[PDB]
RNA sequence: UCUUACUAUAGUCAGGACUAUAAAGGUCCGAACGGGUUAUCGUUGCAAAGAUAUCCGAAGAACUAUGGUAAGCGAGUGAA
RNA sequence: GACAUGAGUAACAAAAAAGAGUUUAAGGUACCUAAAAGGUAUCUUAGAGUCUCGCCUAAAGCUUAUGGCUACGUCAAGUAACGGCCUCUAAGUUUAUAAUCUGAAGAUUAUGACGAUGAGAAAACUUUGGUACCAACAUUUAAAAGUGAAAAUUGUGCAGGAAGGAUAAACCGUACCUAGAAUCUGAAACAAGUAAGCUAGUAGAGAAUACGAAGGCGUGAAUGAGAUAACAAUCAUAAAGGAACUCGGCAAACUAACUACCGUAACUUAGGGAUAAGGAGAGCUCAUUAGUCUCGAACGAGUAAAAAGGAAGAAGCAUGGAAUAUUGUUGUACGACUGUUUAAUUAA
RNA sequence: CUUGGCCGUUAAAUGCGGUCUUGCAUGAAUGAUGUAACGAUACAACAGCUGUCUCUAUGAUUGACUCAGUGAAAUUGGAA
RNA sequence: UAACAGUUUUAUUAACCUCUGGUUUACCUGUUGUUUAUGUGCCUU
């Protein structure tokens, strides 16, 4: 079954792995927004 | 005297199970009810269960009469008899003995 | 399957169900009466009439057992032993009485009653009687053999007596309490 | 144990009437104490200086209150002066931004330090006794007990006005043992002089009236330095 | 009441100190003063009886109160017995100690002639 | 204090707040010089 | 349950023998003559003789 | 952001006892803390892994915190 | 998707717990009174408080974090009585630069930049390498005494214990919640889980155990009032016997902690075994006192001084008086040992 | 094969311990063999201890039952 | 004639508390730690 995996959890991990700025300077990052961006997302990272 | 309700030990003597060799929930229960298919599929007419206890007329006979007041009022008899204190019973001559003397019947009717 | 119960459990535990009699005893007497379920004002009655049983004993154990039911000694002690020994000095028993009322909370519905104590400022039965006293004389109507023996049993025992009831009544007709009070002779014709 | 008094009439030992409850005024309740039949009572044991001036600082929003002998106060004033009067209504800390001195005290007797340390004690023992054993405020003026017990703490806490009530009592005498009395025994006695420095010259109007022996001066020193005006009703 | 791996004291001089229970002889019910049993010798006192030797007792007083026809009722400190033979007969010949007074009526004349005294 | 060594005689109430509540209006443990005195009552805000 | 209750066992559950009773212990009050439980005091003179007792005395 | 290993910076381990040491021990009894031995309860549970008692370690191969590194053709980590 | 059945059933039982008064607002009834109004009493909804009682207490308290579907009048140049921003750098990161390698993507080394969980002048006014170092452990030190930090001093062991920079007041944070009573994670108002400091006193070696000052609490009817059957759970006691129970002493009971007490076997890697085993003592009162301390005047007196003290004494069924610490011994198999392991059925 | 033979332990031993010239199918770093110490490992015995049992009884709290309020679930071809 | 003394066991079913025991959670007594309230409470002139 699930797990409380997200007790402890602090927002600044939430920044530096799922951030903004994690995914315009990346190659594969770049993909993750035109991908969202395309499907009309609003929360593109974090 | 009466008892209420009461389960298969105290109502029909019945032993029980265990009290901690692994025993689960059922230190005084009465068990299995009867046999499966072969036996009916039915709990049989009969079955020893938990109810009410109690209550009940009860009868002991071939109890001598000890003392016999009549200031008193009292009629003492050997051993114990059924009920509560204050409660009503019949006494009368036991009906697996002799009845009382002949000469007895007519002096009391006299 | 045992011995039937000797009293009133009230589903608490023995050090819980003890302060419980403690504390409707002493809001009894600090205040005169109290207003509870009935099952819990006939378990405190009983503490509360072997309590002014010991109000009347001249011996120090009466004195010390009496220091430990009260919950303010200090504060009610005096009270115990002046005026309500005062009081019950010439009645044999029966110092508290219940009476049944409506449900005191309405959401359980539970049977509530009022616990008492007889001749004192607060008797709701020496009140609601001369209220029906009150009814009587201000209807021309003549009071029924449950009303008179009721105003003998509110006044037999009392100090100042019938005196002390007659200024209840009067000074329930100066007040026009009984204004509004359906006379006796026509309760037969209401359906409502 | 605890002992909580009446708001009942009492006598006061005070020139003047610090209370409607007070009954009598400038009444002995004990003989001149050792320090009060002296003309000039000194430092004897304190460092010099010590007891010459007494300031008091105030919370400007809430109205808590600190006494303090020397020009700062310090986290033992928080600890050892401020009751608990609930949750989240005790801070934790002296925020500068929040804590200003509401006035000083200042003797006459340039070195008469021993009848400041007597000021600061009836002072203390007086806001004590108004967070503790109210009951003149429960039922009558702001009426705490009326009150919830958020509320409540909050009313407690504010001090201000209660400490100004108290200088115009103590400088006028309150209090057992006062050193602000001077017996002769020749026997006569009268106050000692002493002067009050306020922030505001609004705080002052708080005691409904105040005794001969104290004299009022707007601005305290070493405020001006930090750049904070006083507030003048003359304007 | 004697049962199963009850321990008793044997009183005789037939070279038994201290027997265990292992059966009640002609009855369901646990042995009170004067009912047979059957014993496993466990210790020893300096034809004796051996150790783990097997022989039929009878019990001469219990722990467990005995209530009598009069009322009156006996209890002492320890479980005692003295062993008998499949005939009946004590296998000692001098009996040291105080014995139940229900041996009597339970046809033991031969233990209470050589018991000192009798409570 | 006659004796003053670490170890002397303790008849004191270290706990000096004692059922002291401001609350609940519990009032001042011992008596002070200024209880018996009126408590100064100030004009409003 | 092995087979859904139907309709008729279901009512018969739920309404034969199980129906509200009507309270019949009822009587006047003396003081006011309204209608009262038995053996039970009157509650709108309880409530204002008990605040009649409590102004006066 | 779970978890495994490593890594950097930090923190914690009442008290008592033995031992050659004032401090040198994968030492001893035992809280915190960390484990999860046995048993009962619970099993649409308070809980998709809990409660009670009991038991084990508790200066070390210890435990904990905030970050970082290594995982999905080949297998990352693994006192396995 | 709607609506039935089970069923008006289960459940609202963390072994803390409640009882009796008072009161505010709005509204619903009955009467008074019919000039509307208002008054008296009662009920409903949302609150508040008083007295008594109990529960938590090295918490279920206070102050704060992580965090937040709780809510927006939360207020700082700095220190006392503050963090961030900012400066320096660690583990690392880099679509920065150069060189190099490379099917493309990319990778590598150096430099730069960035990167806290660390380091950053002064203030109750202020702006070289033991000539060492600030890992662990122990010791010592702000002079009336004791205690707890900080920083430093000295020493010990081997497992041999960072980097770099120095050296007239902007901007951001500030409210509430800390999980036993309305807020974090567990799908939720969940008996679980989560960081730091403080956390009265008595009594102790102690943060053990017991009581509990303040404080909080005894849940949003997500409940309340009765009754006290069987049975279930969690407990308490028990005649005689004492493992006869059972796959098996599973569970439970016995035992227990303490003293600078006595004594302690086989065997042994000579360290152990061992706190072996087995015994003794304990609270209250008191004679007695070398010194220390106090009082009076060397001496005298004193436990309304700490201790010491004895083959003294009193009372009771009982003085390890309540609570806390769960038996002893013996012969084997396996694995030397301390440890580790299938998160959530196998801990060996 | 088998509860191998013998001895000790038990009133009674397919068990445990010792022993045999005892290996269907022991064996030497897939190590062989015997001690000290250690073990919430596994088996066996002794003493004590006990409701484990002979053989259960009584008592306490919370549920169970009744009244008031709120109000599920698995399941169900249809059912006299 | 009086008086004195003696006149089964086991098993089972049910009832029953006189006796012998067990139980006793609002009974009496003794007692430890600690808290709360009330009263009282040292020497000397
Ligand atoms: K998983
Ligand atoms: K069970
Ligand atoms: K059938
Ligand atoms: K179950
Ligand atoms: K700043
Ligand atoms: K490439
Ligand atoms: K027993
Ligand atoms: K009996
Ligand atoms: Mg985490
Ligand atoms: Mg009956
Ligand atoms: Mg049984
Ligand atoms: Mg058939
Ligand atoms: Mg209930
Ligand atoms: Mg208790
Ligand atoms: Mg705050
Ligand atoms: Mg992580
Ligand atoms: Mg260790
Ligand atoms: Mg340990
Ligand atoms: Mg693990
Ligand atoms: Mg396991
Ligand atoms: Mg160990
Ligand atoms: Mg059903
Ligand atoms: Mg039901
Ligand atoms: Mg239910
Ligand atoms: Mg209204
Ligand atoms: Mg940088
Ligand atoms: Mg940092
Ligand atoms: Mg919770
Ligand atoms: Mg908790
Ligand atoms: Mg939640
Ligand atoms: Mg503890
Ligand atoms: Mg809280
Ligand atoms: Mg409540
Ligand atoms: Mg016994
Ligand atoms: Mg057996
Ligand atoms: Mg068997
Ligand atoms: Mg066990
Ligand atoms: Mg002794
Ligand atoms: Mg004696
Ligand atoms: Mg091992
Ligand atoms: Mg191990
Ligand atoms: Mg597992
Ligand atoms: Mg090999
Ligand atoms: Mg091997
Ligand atoms: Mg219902
Ligand atoms: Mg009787
Ligand atoms: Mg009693
Ligand atoms: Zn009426």
């Amino acid at each position: 079954g699930p797990r409380p995996t997200m007790s402890g959890a602090t927002r600044l991990v939430q920044k530096r792995r799922h951030g903004f700025l994690s995914r315009v300077k990346t190659k594969n990052g770049q993909k993750t927004l035109k991908r969202r961006l395309a499907k009309g997302r609003l929360r593109l990272s974090a | 005297r009466g008892m209420g309700f009461a389960g298969g030990m105290k109502r029909h003597g019945f032993a029980g199970q265990e009290a901690s060799h692994g025993n689960s929930l059922n230190h005084r229960t009465i068990g299995s009810v009867g046999g499966s298919q072969g036996s009916g599929s039915r709990v049989l007419p009969g079955k020893k269960m938990p109810g009410r206890m109690g209550a009940q007329q009860h009868t002991v006979q071939n109890l001598p009469i000890l003392m016999v007041d009549n200031e008193l009022g009292i009629v003492v008899v050997k051993g114990a008899v059924a009920g509560h204190k204050g409660a009503v019973v019949k006494v009368q001559d036991a009906v697996k003995k002799a009845p009382p003397p002949e000469e007895f019947v007519e002096a009391t009717k006299q | 399957a045992g011995a039937h119960v000797k009293y009133r459990h009230l589903s608490r535990s023995s050090a819980h169900r003890q302060a419980l009699l403690r504390n409707l005893v002493t809001s009894l007497i600090k205040n005169e009466t109290i207003h509870t379920t009935y099952p819990k004002a006939k378990e405190a009655q009983r503490l509360a009439e072997k309590l002014i049983t010991l109000s009347k004993r001249d011996t120090e154990t009466a004195r010390r057992s009496a220091q430990g039911i009260l919950y303010t000694p200090d504060q009610l002690l005096p009270k115990l032993f002046g005026e309500i020994r005062e009081r019950y000095a010439n009645r044999p028993g029966g110092y508290t009485r219940v009476l049944r009322t409506e449900p005191k909370d309405q959401y359980s519905q539970a049977p509530s009653a009022i616990l008492e104590l007889v001749d004192g400022p607060k008797d709701m039965r020496f009140a609601m009687t001369a209220a029906t006293v009150a009814r009587d004389r201000e209807q021309k109507t003549e009071s029924t053999d449950l009303t008179k023996k009721n105003m003998d049993k509110v006044t037999r025992f009392r100090k100042d007596g019938m005196r002390a009831f007659e200024d209840m009544v009067a000074s329930l007709r100066d007040m026009k309490f009984t204004a509004g009070a359906i006379n006796p002779k026509e309760w037969k014709k209401l359906d409502r | 144990s605890t002992h909580p008094t009446t708001a009942i009439p009492k006598p006061t030992t005070a020139v003047l009437k610090t209370s409607p409850l007070a009954e009598e005024t400038a009444v002995e309740l004990k003989s001149p104490s050792r320090l009060q039949l002296k003309s000039e009572p000194g430092n004897k044991g304190n460092p010099k200086g010590h007891g010459d001036r007494i300031w008091a600082f105030h919370h400007i929003e809430q109205g808590q209150v600190i006494y303090s002998t020397k020009p700062v106060i310090s986290h033992q004033h928080l600890i050892r002066q401020q009751p608990f009067t609930g949750k989240n209504l005790v801070p934790r800390k002296i925020r500068k931004d929040y804590w200003r001195p509401l006035a000083m005290i200042e003797l006459a007797g340039k070195d008469q330090g021993a009848v400041g340390r007597s000021v600061y004690q009836k002072l203390r023992e007086f806001k004590k006794r108004h967070e503790l054993d109210w009951a003149n405020e429960a039922e009558e003026g702001r009426k705490l007990m009326h009150k919830s017990k958020r509320e409540r703490g909050q009313e407690l806490n504010d001090q201000k006005p209660n400490s100004v009530a108290d200088m115009a009592a103590v400088l006028a005498g309150a209090g057992k043992g006062n050193l602000m009395w001077q017996v002769s025994r020749l026997v006569k006695r009268q106050l000692r002089r002493a002067t009050v420095y306020w922030t505001n010259e609004q705080d002052k109007f708080h005691a409904r009236e105040w005794s001969d022996n104290v004299s009022h001066e707007v601005g305290i020193p070493g405020e001006a330095e930090k750049k904070r005006m006083p507030i003048r009703m003359s304007s | 009441m004697i049962q199963l791996k009850t321990m008793l004291n044997c009183i005789d001089n037939s070279g038994a100190a201290l027997v265990e229970c292992a059966m009640v002889v002609g009855q369901k019910r646990h042995a009170s003063i004067g009912d047979r049993i059957v014993v496993v010798v466990q210790k020893q006192r300096g034809t004796k009886v051996k150790r783990g030797d097997i022989r039929h007792a009878v019990v001469v007083r219990t722990k467990q109160k005995v209530q009598r026809r009069d009322g009156s009722v006996v209890r002492f400190d320890d479980n005692a017995c003295v062993l008998i033979n499949k005939a009946g007969d004590p296998i000692g010949s001098r009996i040291n100690g105080v014995v139940g007074q229900e041996l009597r009526k339970k046809k033991w004349s031969k233990i209470l002639s050589m018991a000192p005294m009798q409570a | 204090k006659r004796h003053k060594y670490p170890t002397a005689r303790v008849t004191r109430d270290n706990s000096k707040q004692r059922g002291e509540s401001a609350l609940r209006k519990s009032g001042t443990r011992w008596k002070l010089s200024v209880s018996d005195e009126p408590l100064p009552e100030p004009v409003p805000r | 349950p092995k087979k859904k209750t139907s309709h008729m066992k279901k009512r018969h559950r739920q309404m034969a023998g199980k129906a509200l009773k009507d309270v019949t212990h009822l009587n006047r009050c003396p003081a006011c003559g309204n209608l009262k439980r038995m053996h039970h005091l009157c509650s709108t003179c309880l409530g204002k003789l008990k605040g009649f007792m409590d102004r006066n005395g």
